[PDB]
């Protein structure tokens, strides 16, 4: 039995139970603070609707916040197939103040990115179904979708704001809507007729604090290693069935980066990083007479078939030199989430991480940016030779070609993804690094 | 009569790093600096970076605020004391070789 | 071979491929400036001055230094 | 001047706070230059010595 | 009321858990690091890449240490969609590991497709098959980079990374098998496929770049590093009867501390068979209908999760001649040693028995020190090889002692080991402490 | 290579690595308690 | 007027065979020539001659 | 009162073989005890050094 | 700027040195020290007729 194991025991064992120092029978739970948690509902200014900017103010009714949650109330446009992460959509950006000071700034796409990259298995699904219609609703179908922020302070407790050490600011949130939204108000470019304006709500969890916790936030200085995203929008090299184009993209970032992050879409397609193609759940009507490559399957917009993407390689190059070798865009694609991050990254979104753990909180690794002052990123596009109606051309190619319905794949979104300081003294805040 | 309302302030800041410069062995204080500087180990940069020069600005900083103010203040983090040293020995760091007197106008900069 | 002999167990790897150990302790550091290479006593360039004659590093007398000077001009200066 | 000391003020053990803020700071060059750090040469780059002379060196 | 109505019920019970509290939630303190960069540099590959050539590479000096390690593969297909199962596992047949002219350790697409069976899960498995395999129905002569990453100590964790600094003197090389024939690329099953294109191969290697002192101490300083190795054995399976029970004892030529046993039955013919074929969708060529055959699988569904189709009926690990514990049903070591152990979803015909609390993770958690064991057998029982492939009633409606007439086309049996062992370096030179 | 990056190393990254605490490339494993698992059937008492 | 004799190379030396030199650009610290244990020892001239820049 | 001390493995058993049995020598004569002395330090092995209870002669 | 003279086209020169054409050791690159030298070539499309 088991003491036939316990009595093996020789020198090829001291390195590991010799002189032990721990064990695992036996748990040692630490005593922590007293704390509750308190769902409370914000009250946004301005109008709700589509196209239209609101703002909420965080009110002071707990000590420390952390999630928050925007929710909407959306009813389909059209049948199960039209929408993609359509509350996702909407939500076409949010900005973060503390103090009046932007400490960070995300966009739908970013959600799209962000999801593509470190969201994984069942989480993933969940919230997609916080998000989208999976169960194949049809048209008038009502939900209520919940968009949970992802700033560093709502992913977890050790980065809560503490409103209660910032007597003298305000934390705000400031969300776009977009003008449109697939499947809810617009159908490709045309509007439906009768769409209803969503219904929208902010929702924060407070923490509330005990005597001693309580106190000392509010009389001791706090500094918080937190993330932001530095964002900016660019157009793409096209590619065509005649070339492989090529592109030179200045990067704009500054501060020590974990990691870049980016994708090439079809900005008409909310969410869409591939070509089109008539291969089942490429293109609406996808596998059949009615198919067209014009337009996504729009509940189905995501892939992770790399024939339809559209880097072929690429590289990152610092102060004129490059700082690791070209690399193919499936290296980006499937490799670089394999050895960092552990989920499965869509076809048209890459990453290219300078951190061993990019998707956690500790640092692990960073490249700061505003030390490098020629930073690029070189791009390498894929032919557009294939003829994304026809199955045989669209599933039997070859590793530099893609879809001739890949050079609607006109803009490219570079994300990054850096630390900063927060740092909250005397009843005032922001941030460290400009 | 005020010792008790004063004494129930805490003196210790559960801080990021509590304790963030010197309390290793992985590498020195002064080779952060040089490497944010950039430049080489030399007897102006080990100096004014020591940590019997970082421990001289913190006790002149104490001690001139107790002088200034009515107040008592603790040593700064220093992450933002080496920070500032490096900002401001970039902008400066002029001396002719004479490294005293060099050292003399970078604390005397820093301190202010 | 023959039984009754001496074993010959790494004699000749002491004898002559591990270090020259009168020279490593006569001189236990390194040279650090355009010495590298050369074994020598105190820091980078204080104790060196040291040389390499056809195969391996030997320490400079004056008999080896002399003769080389003689034939091949060198200053040698520590 | 401003703040006329206040020794009727209980907390004056503000040792628990850090005041310096090096945000300043962050990224600057010898005087004024502007090259974003300038990181180029993988070497050390030994120190100058940048003597306060006049317009003339002698 | 409201939060604070939580805060206030406060009483006896909760002096347990917030009574003179230590830690909070609110606020964390992260750890001070060095400074680092990773680096992606290609290595050299010397001899002839082709199906079932040896190549090699030594490492290159291109940083101080190293960890991940991804070889990338070009291949098209033989075929359509369908016919290759993770082709690029298949191809890169072994990867040896050595230092100093020692082997550290070795790893064989069995392995590594066991492995995977084992100790990858969910989209982490998914993206892994993304990189080795065609998922997406692609076509006949489609064309495809897969990067197989290695799986050795240093290439799971930095905490392992290889001191390539500290081996001023010693070499590390890696030793490349790439298999003759890879199902759906250049055969299908015993048929060559004519026209097929040869594998085009580049190795990389991510380099960490130290600062200064980090460096200097790895340069300078002796290191002990507690790391893993595999042992593999083949071994003939007492293939089960049709007519009844087959059991076998065989002898399990391991040494050290070993973490787990880990094995698998299959048919050599078909990489990654472990199970029978049977004409039901997921376990056969043409299955579900008249075309059928439950000689051939579907290549792109040849896993499964239906124990009918597996061969073990029960086992047990025997130690100096006593059973170390109860025997267990085939279905145990399938399902719940990796549920309690691991976590994730075995696929049938793969099994898995710990000798170690975390057998999944690093830290060395209890291990079976077959060194100080005189004679360790595994002991199988097999299940009969009596229903009828072809027939899905007799597939679906069986018993759990009974499997399909073609399990016993799986002949062949593996058994691997893994095991902890030390990677000492001083002196610029290194190799693993124990012999055996 | 990635000498670029360790170069690219300013006073916004003090925080992060000057001074550091630890390391990522060389783990200790706690030396732990021996012990060993076995699975053992129960006696089931009812029908 | 020789050039081939100087203090610090040596007289009649050529420079070391080369195998699994450093590819990087940095010093990478020459350990001492130590040969520990009596088996699998190296037989690889360490880069005296690299000089450390970086 | 006194409750049952609950043993040690020694009521399990006790290895006798060990590692001896993995490299025994098969001659009636008794071989040699060799010492474990110093053969390196990253290449040893851990069996036994196998001496004969009785050496039959 | 290393010779002063005229190269035909399909003929290439790269130097390591000042002043390659002339006798006195004027920076060498020492391939005795460099365990990997690669070229790198990359050609013009043969398309023209």
């Amino acid at each position: 039995g088991g003491l036939s194991q316990l009595v093996a025991y020789g020198a090829q064992d001291v390195y590991l139970t010799g002189n032990p120092q721990i064990t695992f029978f036996k748990t040692v739970y630490r005593r922590y603070t007293n704390f509750a948690i308190e769902s409370i509902q914000q009250t946004i200014n301005g109008s709700v609707g589509f196209g239209n900017k609101v703002s909420t103010q965080i009110s002071r009714n707990g000590d420390l916040i952390t999630d928050i949650v925007v929710e909407f109330v959306l009813t389909k446009g059209g049948n199960g197939g039209t929408t993609y992460y359509p509350a996702e959509e909407l939500l076409q950006d949010v900005e973060l103040e503390i103090g009046g000071q932007r400490i960070d700034k995300h966009y739908n796409d970013w959600f799209r990115t962000y999801d593509a990259l470190f969201r994984m298995n069942d989480d993933r699904y969940n919230y997609r179904r916080m998000t989208d219609w999976v169960n194949n609703e049809l048209v008038g179908a009502q939900k209520r979708f919940y968009v949970p922020l992802i700033f560093f302070f709502n992913q977890t407790p050790g980065l809560a704001l503490p409103l209660i050490a910032l007597q003298y600011h305000e934390v705000k949130l400031y969300f776009t809507l977009a003008s449109q939204v697939q499947g809810v108000n617009y159908n490709g470019s045309s509007a439906i007729a009768g769409a209803a304006q969503p219904t929208m709500s902010v929702w924060v969890d407070y923490i509330f604090l005990d005597t001693q916790e309580r106190t000392r936030f509010a009389q001791l200085p706090h500094e918080y290693l937190i993330e932001q995203l530095q964002f900016t929008g660019s157009e793409t090299a096209t590619p065509s069935a005649t070339t492989q184009a090529s592109q030179n993209i200045r990067l704009n970032f500054n501060h020590p980066t974990k990691y870049l992050a980016w994708n090439f879409n079809n900005p008409t397609n909310y969410g869409q990083y591939t070509a089109l193609a008539n291969i089942p759940g490429a293109c609406s009507g996808a596998g059949t007479a009615a198919a067209t490559v014009t337009t996504p399957d729009y509940g189905n917009t995501g892939t992770y078939n790399e024939q339809l993407a559209v880097l072929d390689s690429a590289k990152i190059q610092l102060n004129g030199q490059d700082r690791f070798a070209t690399r193919k865009g499936s290296y980006f694609n499937k490799v670089q989430p394999y050895q960092s991050i552990g989920g499965v990254t869509p076809a048209g979104v890459y990453l290219y991480s300078f951190a061993l753990k990019p998707a956690g909180r500790q640092p692990s690794g960073t490249c700061n940016f505003s030390r490098i002052d020629n930073a690029t990123l070189s791009l390498t596009y894929k032919t557009c030779s294939i003829d994304a109606t026809s199955p045989a051309a669209v599933l039997g190619n070859t590793e530099t070609v893609t879809a001739n319905t890949a050079t609607l794949l006109t803009a490219l979104n570079i994300y990054a993804k850096n630390y900063n300081v927060l740092r909250i003294m005397s009843g005032m805040g922001g941030l460290a690094y400009a | 009569g005020n010792f008790i309302q004063n004494m129930a302030f805490p003196t210790e800041n559960p801080y990021k790093l509590s304790g963030d410069f010197g309390n290793s062995t992985l590498e020195p204080t002064v080779t952060a600096a040089l490497r944010i500087l950039h430049e080489s180990p030399a007897p102006f940069n080990t100096e004014f970076f020591s940590r019997k020069n970082v421990d001289f600005i913190q006790k002149k900083l104490i001690s001139e605020t107790k002088r200034y103010t009515s107040f008592d203040i603790g040593p700064q983090n220093e992450d933002e004391l080496i920070m500032m040293m490096a900002g401001i020995y970039v902008q400066d760091s002029t001396f002719d070789g004479n490294i005293k007197a060099g050292l003399r106008k970078l604390n005397t900069l820093v301190i202010t | 071979s023959d039984y009754n002999a001496p074993n010959d167990f790494m004699k000749i790897y002491y004898s002559n491929i591990v270090e020259d150990k009168k020279l490593a302790e006569k001189y236990p550091f390194f040279g650090t400036g355009p010495f590298t290479g050369l074994r020598c006593r105190k820091p980078n360039n204080v104790g060196c001055n040291t040389t390499w004659v056809s195969g391996q590093l030997v320490e400079l007398t004056p008999k080896l230094k002399e003769q080389i000077e003689c034939k091949f001009g060198i200053q040698y200066v520590k | 001047p401003e703040a006329a000391d206040f020794a009727q003020f209980a907390p004056k053990n503000l040792q628990a706070q850090n005041f310096l803020t090096a945000t300043q700071w962050i990224g600057v060059n010898t005087q004024g230059s502007s090259l974003k750090n300038a990181n180029y040469d993988l070497r050390a780059d030994p120190i100058i010595p940048k003597a306060d002379v006049g317009p003339w060196m002698m």
